[PDB]
């Protein structure tokens, strides 16, 4: 009944280490944050020559997030966005409700890049600092196997955890995801 | 703490 549409859909094949451990799909909210969605499903099918395929997951926090999307270090130093290196907070409109949503990683206002995370809790602290673009459809076992891999002294997992494919899936006709207050 | 920051991760 009410909520935002999910207008395009974004898959990532996840490897870690050498097993395959299956496919993370995510619905992005096109309506909402259309140039957010934008640079992250280009960022996906990797057609301006650079994105995610290849990079790995490198900040994971139990009970808390995954961390991933910089393709430029690998290290949460660097990432880049199609419009340049940052740009700016697109709004909130959208609030970190619960665990699987997906909001964009930063260093202060307007410093959005590549990188992004999926909540694992509903971190409310970062509501209005971080722009929410798209919620985990399918594959969240695959993120809490992510979740689970232990870690260095950085929260960076001691095994990589590989994006081996990503790409885009169509969606034909836009659906709700029902949110609270709307 | 709890923070997702791109450079200079804070408690």
């Amino acid at each position: 009944k009410r909520g935002p549409s999910v207008t395009d859909k974004v898959f990532f094949d996840v490897r870690i280490g050498d097993k395959d451990v299956g496919r993370i799909v995510i619905g992005l909210f096109g309506n909402v944050v259309p140039k957010t969605v934008e640079n992250f499903v280009a960022l996906a099918t990797g057609e301006k020559g650079y994105g995610y395929k290849g990079s790995i997951f490198h900040r994971v926090i139990k009970d808390f997030m995954i961390q991933g999307g910089d393709f430029t270090a690998r290290d949460g130093t660097g990432g880049m966005s199609i419009y340049g290196e940052t740009f700016p907070d697109e709004n909130f409109k959208l609030k970190h409700y619960g665990i699987g949503w997906v909001s964009m990683a930063n260093a202060g206002p307007d410093t959005n890049g590549s990188q992004f995370f999926i909540t694992l809790t509903k971190p409310t602290w970062l509501d209005g600092k971080h722009v929410v673009f798209g919620k985990v459809l399918d594959g969240m076992t695959v993120v809490h196997s992510i979740e689970l891999q232990a870690t260095d002294g950085h929260d960076r997992p001691l095994t990589d955890c590989t994006i081996v494919n990503s790409g885009k899936i169509d969606v034909k006709t836009p659906f709700v995801v029902e949110v609270p207050d709307w | 703490x709890l923070l997702v920051t791109a450079g200079l991760v804070l408690a």
